């Protein structure tokens, strides 16, 4: 069993996007009108699942090989690497990082995606990696393309990869999106503009990593994730 | 003041959240090992229950693309963090609502009593995290049981909610589906009877 | 009886805090959804109570002696003085200034305050003073300490003293809070941030007054209150 | 344009407003002279009435920590500004709702008629100012009487409110508490049946 | 026994306050007129006491409980934490950090303090803590209040806690004072102004640490101490 | 050039230094274990001596609030860094002058000979650090003995002081207090007969 | 913090201070009414005294261009602020030291006892302000009498000086010049036996 020995730095809800962001239409009916009730951290909030004993497949992180129907996917071959640290800069080892995206044309392998860009018979779009001792993760995929959506009459989502990070607790569990360096669609997207601070948007932009690129093969992008700062309990209950 | 590294901002799970976190529910082929809605194997200790519920928006309409994650203690009130599919019980699980199944399900045991930081016992609860399109940052809530009325009135977390009428939204109503013990938990994100959400 | 001979400058409701300020949680359910109906000023609005004949006790303004149970309060002895003027700079004489606060630890003498910091057996926290001919008031008290409150999980109110000023009319009546110079908790408080303009937050910050401090005894703080401007009626009903 | 000195910004009265403006209600000892809910002494001229009401927020729940200040004319329609506790009538008074008494009470006489700036008579009214935690800047309102239907229909202030259904919120219903003439005035800060608030 | 294997970086006596600083009156008669004689470092200077074996009491670092006469101190409950590192950034483990202060009112528990603010019957004002393996220390106390002193006619010391740090040697031994963030009394104090460089005064100002504060309990302040750099001996005696 | 992290600036010990570093002398209750003036226990090896002195300012007046810290080797010329109150000898100790006792006292043994970095032997000395109000940064000095004239003339540290008349200030005169061997060391911070202070 | 209008900076009175403030001592013709060294007329109440003294610099040399101003109470301990030359006694006076008269003189009565802010009686004193070339901002001092030893030991101002040796500099020694009661008060601006100067 797990023990209550950790405390997590309180979330800055002015840094994160607000619940009600009108330009992103679906958020109007799906946001609370009442205020969130603040509760102190206990064993329920400070503990979380550890996925070290989960059986990962050999190609679970390799989106170029985990679907495979006798071929390679069409699109810009890239490596998406980075490190998962907390707010104190301390690495987060053996944590679960899950990712999903669309193909080179902006089409997802889902029944609800009725977009006219075709599917890639060799691309699924799912990945999962367990961070190492130093908090490092790596994925091999193709660069996803942008896609339109029914929000505004001419709205386009930028090229992105959705990310899900577990962390040491359910208090650190985060779901976010990675964007690509220089994409002109970033300042136009309502989901990106749900974030009020422009410095907060910068944390979501993956930078081109030529150093980590494989010559004559694939490019690379760096994306570091910062989870809530973990500290030990002190002076509690006197 | 002292400024630490800022946390990576949250973004909506999106409409296609299922392809990466709920493969079967997405109609796509699964992998060997998947994190899903069966926390307890039929041979696990404690009172075996079935949990179901629906998620409603502000207009009283169903949210058919929601994704939920649960975290609960075992029958002895202990959190089993080491996730393994060979275990009789796992504290973590994942469920979802699809266009086919506008209702989510979860097979588990009733959680035992756990204490807070001060050592005061909290009523049997299930920690829930709600993700969906239109929800920029996930919503945190707790599920309590109606047949635990005595413990519910003494809970230090449930008594932190000023108004008694709002405490009733976190309480799941007991029913019976096919001779199996079931509890129904409907979540109303916005409006009338709006469910209490937490911050911690 | 009182007469209708004065008109008051209309309140700038963009300077003052708005009714709905989400970060201050309790303001969500306690703020009008409908707009305020604008009405002209009549004898009902332009008149107000005069408190010159109220029987003030000797220590009503001295919080170091008005409670007293055989002792002096623990904390930073300070003098809180200032002037009450209207928007035209005209002094407001014989007006009621009332104040209340917490002790040096952040504990109020109220049954609803369940904060763990102890009560000072020699401190009440109430004060009243009628301004002199030039609009001056003065209080002698101890500097209050910050206190936590159930809003966000780690929200702390800065050191403050609440103030109530009557003025010539019910139209000039105001309740505000005084904050202390250089307190790092000021830009972090949701109640303070309910005021959008930062130049407005500055009017609430009491400045250290060394010139008014009693050497070897107590320090002093200056806090000037500005009420709505009073002008005489002209060209009304032609 | 011409800019004057800016008015000091308003801040909420806070939850502990009572320790400084309602000492008895805070459970603390009072001073020799206090400003409270007895505007009229038994031997004062006019029709002696009792006012009582409750305050509701947007979820229809009681505001148990509200503070109210009243300003009204006497039976002859004159404003007595010179506050003294020896006077048979005082035009000013304060009241509050506590956790013990979630209802405020005020002992006064029914006000007389006063004219506006244009010389037009206004209906018998009581000017009210509402303060509480969550209210950044106090709310202004008026209390009119239901048995003054003729005067209420002619009032220049009440007729500035476009919709007639909103005027009804400012009208106090006549009832009886212990054989004494009473009027009930409930304030709904937000939502359905919201009370009209003024700006002047 | 201890050995001579270390050398310490020479003290910058222009960074530190000078001996003769006239505005701080008592420094006129208590400062050398002759120059300090410079001597090379030997075993006498490069060694110092280790306090790992000293019998620390349970509440030696907790000023909220180490005096106690059936109660809790009145004042702002705060946690004073930080790290002790040398000029190279290397942590200084198992070192002695000692501290002393006044109460919430500015009164010390000493016979020579004749200031009119009362003594707190539940507060002593002494604390000691041995740093951990990473150089971290922590104290729990109440925030001291400013106090007047006979220097100038209206001189007031800012809120401070005196600190004593031993370090690896007697050459690293230091006594300093911690000041609090945003205190308007800091640029007016003659003892503070004894330090010419304003960037040096900044090292003495403890910053508000919200991340280390215990929600609904106490606030926190961060204060990092930097001692003289320790390096190994090279090319000595050829 | 190369810049390292700046050292934390020094500040005066202040008048109330005693409450934190000399508890007994401050008239306050002591803790179980304290660092004080007894370096050597009666059964410790070496010649047991008693040290005492006074501190003078620039006007020849006594400094009744000074705090002193000492660091010395044992009789065999070794530095005992592992401070423990169970040890027969401790190389470190603290002392102070109070208004009651304007003279400090220290109970120790005469130190042995220790070599410098170059291998040259230094004369028997005690390293002293002086703190007090008015002293922004502590003063370093050494205490030499008058009955060690031969060794004092050969000391590489004592010979770094250009003028011989200044070396005499660091020399303690042998006297007798209650039939016990004692040495007097008076410190003159400023003026005529000023004590040599070091920098290292 | 609150910043007021800065005070006009002080400057030295200069070597020719006499032409504007001590006309007779400058060898220039006087006006009808002059402020000088005769505070008491021969018919005034109280013990009539003569005050004299010299002013020395840091090298023990005489200051022959100093200008002094005195402020003292009468025999009853009262300050006579309304300066008029027809009065038997005036609380203010002016004296100086010239190249001819390197000694200043003052004819007055011995001041009575006055209380401080707290109501504690101060010993009989004379407030002195010293001006001269080389003195940028005037020096404030007090003159006390030696035959008032009991009151001098109880004075709250004289006991504010830490060192007893420095309190003796403010005490004037009693002598007799031509059968008239005289007190000598030498002022040493700098060095050995330096007079105590005040700040208020
Ligand atoms: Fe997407
Ligand atoms: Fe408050
Ligand atoms: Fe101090
Ligand atoms: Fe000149």
């Amino acid at each position: 069993p797990a023990q209550d020995n950790s405390r997590f730095v309180i979330r800055d809800r002015n840094w994160h996007p607000k619940a009600l962001t009108p330009d992103y239409k679906t958020s109007i009916a799906r946001s609370p009108r009442q205020a969130l009730v603040s509760i102190p951290q206990s064993i329920s909030e400070t503990t979380g699942p550890n996925f070290s004993h989960l059986g990962f497949g050999a190609h679970d992180h390799d989106l170029l090989l985990n679907f495979n129907n006798g071929g390679l996917p069409i699109g810009e071959r890239i490596i998406v690497a980075g490190r998962v640290v907390d707010q104190y800069g301390k690495p987060v080892p053996n944590t679960l990082v899950e990712m999903w995206q669309a193909n080179a044309g902006g089409r997802h392998r889902h029944k609800n995606d009725r977009y006219l860009a075709p599917l890639d018979p060799n691309f699924g779009g799912v990945g999962r990696c367990l961070t190492d001792s130093d908090g490092y993760y790596s994925f091999r995929t193709i660069k996803p393309g942008p896609y339109p959506w029914r929000n505004g009459p001419n709205d386009w989502r930028p090229a992105h990869i959705h990310f899900g990070i577990s962390g040491p607790s359910i208090a650190t569990k985060l779901i976010t999106q990675l964007y690509f360096e220089g994409d002109p669609l970033i300042p136009m997207c309502p989901i990106v503009k749900s974030i009020a601070n422009p410095e907060a948007v910068q944390q979501l932009i993956a930078k081109l990593d030529m150093n980590n690129a494989n010559p004559m093969d694939c490019l690379a992008y760096r994306f570091d994730i910062v989870l809530r700062g973990q500290r030990k309990t002190h002076f509690e209950n006197c | 003041p002292i400024e630490l590294l800022p946390e990576t901002p949250s973004q909506t799970a999106g409409p296609y959240v299922h392809i990466g976190l709920a493969l079967e529910a997405a109609g796509n082929p699964t992998r060997d090992q998947e994190i899903w809605n069966r926390l307890a194997k039929p041979d696990a200790p404690g009172e075996h229950i079935l949990l179901l519920g629906q998620v409603y928006d502000g207009n009283g309409h169903l949210v058919r693309d929601s994704f939920l994650e649960v975290w609960q203690a075992d029958a002895n009130g202990e959190y089993q963090d080491a996730y393994n599919l060979e275990n009789a019980f796992n504290s973590f699980g994942r469920t979802a609502t699809t266009f086919d199944a506008g209702e989510w399900t979860l097979h588990t045991v009733k959680p035992g009593v756990v204490n807070n930081a001060a050592g005061v016992p909290m009523a049997p609860h299930i920690n829930i995290s709600l993700f969906a399109r239109g929800i920029n940052i996930h919503l945190h809530t707790r599920l309590y049981f109606d047949d635990e009325a005595q413990a519910n009135a003494k809970c230090p977390v449930l008594n932190l909610i000023e108004q008694p009428q709002r405490r009733e939204t976190l309480i799941a109503k007991r029913c019976e589906v096919d001779g199996k013990t079931a509890y129904r938990f409907d979540i109303r994100i916005q409006g009338e009877g709006e469910t209490v959400f937490f911050d911690f």
